[PDB]
């Protein structure tokens, strides 16, 4: 059967999903996530989109602002609109699976709604592909691949130039925040290869 | 995060072993989610942060994979030229171009709504503007426009069956992330993935560039330039967010450096210590590195040299002899709260004093507070992340290496004094502080251990659980938030692959409305604390053999 999704859980509760096409496979994944981690996923959805203050109030208004200033939603939707049908099926199957369990929860809340929803006073909403994409963007790209302190670097460099004068301020900047250090221990050994690019080290853009 | 991968020439009783300990902080419910997917070309088993569609940690029976954050520099800041008389425009290649803009309203529970605008130029969103200089800063990411494709690359790679298919998906992941490979035949590999900019000559990537047009990136460097190795001559791959390769530049963060002092050398010494390792020996590297002080190795020679001409009754010397008898492994006493040896507390006090005398003194306020931390700073809940060597400690290490360091000492950090005098003065400060609180008998000093907390708030500060769901563990361990090990071609089993993991507190976070907690809500918590692990099943027979329950759905799209 092409319609059937079989979900088997092991002795630690870990789910295994048996399905015949893409959409059904991700639909079962989404569904067990909603069963196991609904409040956590919902709070992560509000955290990655800056919609925390709506359910938790005034202490989260700066947080929500800072999250929305850090991305451009129409760019992510444009990327989802260009996927092929097989790629789109991963994202929509996952959200449809989550939604099937959310509909059952919102229909029988006396036994199915996670306690913390009652504690925090709100209820789960249905997901779309954009929401799934934004969980990865928000917790992976924005947590681990968005780091810069260039503006603060410049303020430091300026302060060192005042203190030690122009050429000397630069050389102390290179002593505290070197560009590369040839003695750093490396995952690839020098016998295998070295990086080929050499960069400017004098703030030559000024 | 750390990862060691052991190939054919170094593995004992197997052809390949991969161990991974991604460090993301410690949370309840669990930061990662375990999931097996069988169908539509997929046959995988593993666990993954926030239940992404692609499994960051796991295997498919033929190959296995894992990640650590790469920390390359893939972000630069463009200083855009504004104009007082015609806002919303910026100068780019000789014309005044209009910015993109969008309005946002923040609804607030029991408050008034707030609306504000977000601004964007060709280089990226505007972080901040300087009205006085009519300058706006735009943060420009190399991966911008590739967020979705990177999620898909991490999904599609789970179907790869060899190196060539796997590196075709690695070429599409655009974030700065180290990726790692192992396979059933004993091959191992590594790729520092991501999109990096092809910058114009003279662009120093640590500071802002003018956004008027001449400094614009040329494009993205090819995948051929990404550091990568396959089947290295050593027989292993180890990383703890250290440099991928000689001469590769790190993130521009002022607190981030790749220098001669680096905590990956602690993993290297253990893998070089033994000609071959078994799976149980590969797993036992977690326990050693979790408890290892990271500054002892670095500064013990400088301490020994300084106090070598001192008499035995000089307390500065006694403090160094205590350190010399120690292997740097911290162990809790039977009270569950103090460490058996005072070495980390001594190194903490000494290093704070040394930085305050050397690096901190050379840098203008208020930038001096960037270099004063010793690396041991925590609160009662314990560290929120991994321990590392502090930036000030890495800079101090180059200065105590003398002309042995490749970094030119533009300022002398010891300000004209012999190194030994500054080392002994800090050791005088350490004895004064410590002996006052504990007394003069070093042997009964019971110093406070760090503890570990599984927080109910997620990494952003936002609640994902009620405050009472916080879990506490007496021993702080400098280890992955989850650990997982995959062993290929075990001589000790008829299965081609064996894999294990641990996902604490457990698979489920569910609590019914009457307060009844799921059965799998905290059944991995004691396993985490004792360095235990659980089997990860792949094949249908194993899955059926361990089934607890079954649910079948019939659905039409
Ligand atoms: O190493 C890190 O900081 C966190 C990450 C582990 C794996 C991908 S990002
Ligand atoms: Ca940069």
């Amino acid at each position: 059967s092409s319609s059937e999704i079989k979900i088997v859980r092991d002795e630690y509760g870990m789910p295994h999903i048996y399905a015949n096409d893409t959409w059904h496979l991700f639909y079962g994944y989404g569904y067990v996530v909603a069963q196991d981690r609904l409040f956590q996923m919902e709070m992560a959805r509000r955290s990655t989109q800056g919609t925390v203050a709506e359910v938790l109030g005034k202490d989260f208004v700066k947080f929500d602002k800072d999250i929305r200033r850090n991305y451009w939603p129409d760019a992510i939707r444009a990327q989802i609109a260009a996927l092929s049908p097989e790629d789109m099926s991963i994202l929509q199957g996952y959200a449809d699976g989550m939604n099937a369990w959310i509909d059952k929860v919102n229909t029988n809340p006396e036994t199915l709604l996670p306690k913390q929803f009652n504690t925090f006073g709100f209820t789960p909403k249905r997901w779309e592909p954009f929401d799934v994409a934004m969980i990865f963007v928000g917790t992976m790209a924005n947590r681990f691949s968005d780091s810069t302190s260039e503006i603060d670097n410049l303020a430091l460099l300026t302060a060192l130039k005042d203190k030690y004068g122009v050429s000397q301020g630069m050389a102390v900047f290179n002593q505290l925040k070197w560009l590369v250090n040839p003695s750093a221990p490396t995952t690839i050994a020098v016998q295998e290869s070295n990086y080929p690019l050499k960069f400017n080290q004098q703030n030559s853009q000024t | 995060s750390n990862m060691w991968v052991i190939g054919k020439s170094k593995a004992q009783d197997a052809k390949a072993i991969m161990v991974n300990g991604p460090q993301f902080g410690w949370y309840a419910p669990a930061y990662t989610y375990g999931i097996g997917l069988h169908g539509a070309g997929y046959d995988v088993t593993g666990n993954t942060p926030f239940a992404y569609p692609g499994l960051v940690f796991g295997h498919n029976g033929v190959i296995s994979w894992g990640s650590t954050a790469g920390f390359g520099d893939d972000v630069d800041i463009f200083a855009e030229r504004l104009s007082a008389e015609k806002p919303g425009y910026y100068l780019h290649n000789g014309k005044w171009v209009k910015m993109l803009s969008r309005e946002e309203t923040i609804t607030v529970k029991n408050g008034q709504a707030e609306t504000f605008t977000v601004w964007r130029t060709v280089h990226g969103n505007i972080l901040q503007t300087d009205q006085t200089t009519q300058t706006a800063y735009a943060k420009s990411r190399a991966w911008d426009g590739k967020e979705v494709a990177s999620l898909l690359a991490w999904t599609h790679q789970m179907k790869a069956k060899n190196w060539q298919q796997w590196t075709q998906q690695a070429a599409k992941q655009a974030l700065t992330i180290n990726w790692y490979y192992a396979d059933v035949n004993g091959n191992i590999g590594y790729v520092h993935t991501g999109a990096y900019p092809d910058r114009q000559s003279g662009h120093d990537p640590r500071l802002p560039v003018p956004g008027t047009g001449k400094w614009d990136w040329k494009g993205l460097l090819p995948f051929e330039m990404n550091p990568k190795v396959y089947n290295p001559q050593s027989g292993y791959i180890a990383n703890w967010n250290n440099s991928p390769q000689k001469d590769y530049p790190a993130s521009d963060l002022f607190a981030f450096l790749w220098g001669g002092a680096d905590r990956v050398t602690e993993i290297d010494r253990l893998l070089e210590q033994k000609p071959r390792l078994t799976a149980d020996q590969a797993w036992d590297v977690i326990r050693q590195t979790s408890r290892q002080d990271l500054n002892l190795r670095l500064f013990l020679p400088t301490l020994q040299a300084a106090t070598s001409g001192l008499t035995q009754s000089d307390p500065r010397r006694q403090l160094v002899e205590t350190l010399t008898r120690w292997d740097g492994i911290n162990l809790l006493n039977d009270d569950g709260k103090t460490w058996q040896q005072p070495g980390s507390a001594i190194l903490n006090v000494w290093l704070t004093s040394m930085l305050k005398r050397t690096v901190v003194a050379a840098v203008p306020m208020p930038f001096d507070k960037w270099y004063s931390a010793s690396g041991y700073e925590t609160t009662q809940d314990g560290p929120t992340g991994s321990l590392n060597i502090s930036v000030g400690a890495k800079i101090l290490y180059e200065a105590v290496q003398g002309d042995k360091s490749p970094i030119p000492q533009a300022v002398d950090l010891f300000a004209g004094k012999p190194q030994q005098e500054v080392v002994l003065a800090a050791l005088e400060d350490t004895w004064e502080t410590l002996s006052k609180r504990y007394g003069n008998n070093v042997s009964n000093w019971k110093t406070p251990a760090m503890a570990l907390t599984f927080r109910a708030n997620n990494f952003f500060g936002v609640p994902q659980a009620a405050a009472e769901e916080t879990r506490h563990q007496a021993e702080y361990q400098n280890r992955g938030t989850e650990n997982d090990m995959i062993v290929f071609s075990p001589t000790t089993s008829d299965r081609p692959v064996l894999a294990w993991d641990v996902v604490a507190p457990g698979q489920s976070g569910f609590i019914a409305p009457d307060g009844t907690v799921d059965k799998h809500y905290e059944d991995q918590l004691k396993m985490y604390e004792n360095f235990g692990r659980k089997s990860l099943w792949l094949t249908k027979q194993d899955v059926e053999a361990h089934k607890e329950s079954q649910e079948v759905l019939h659905v039409q799209r």
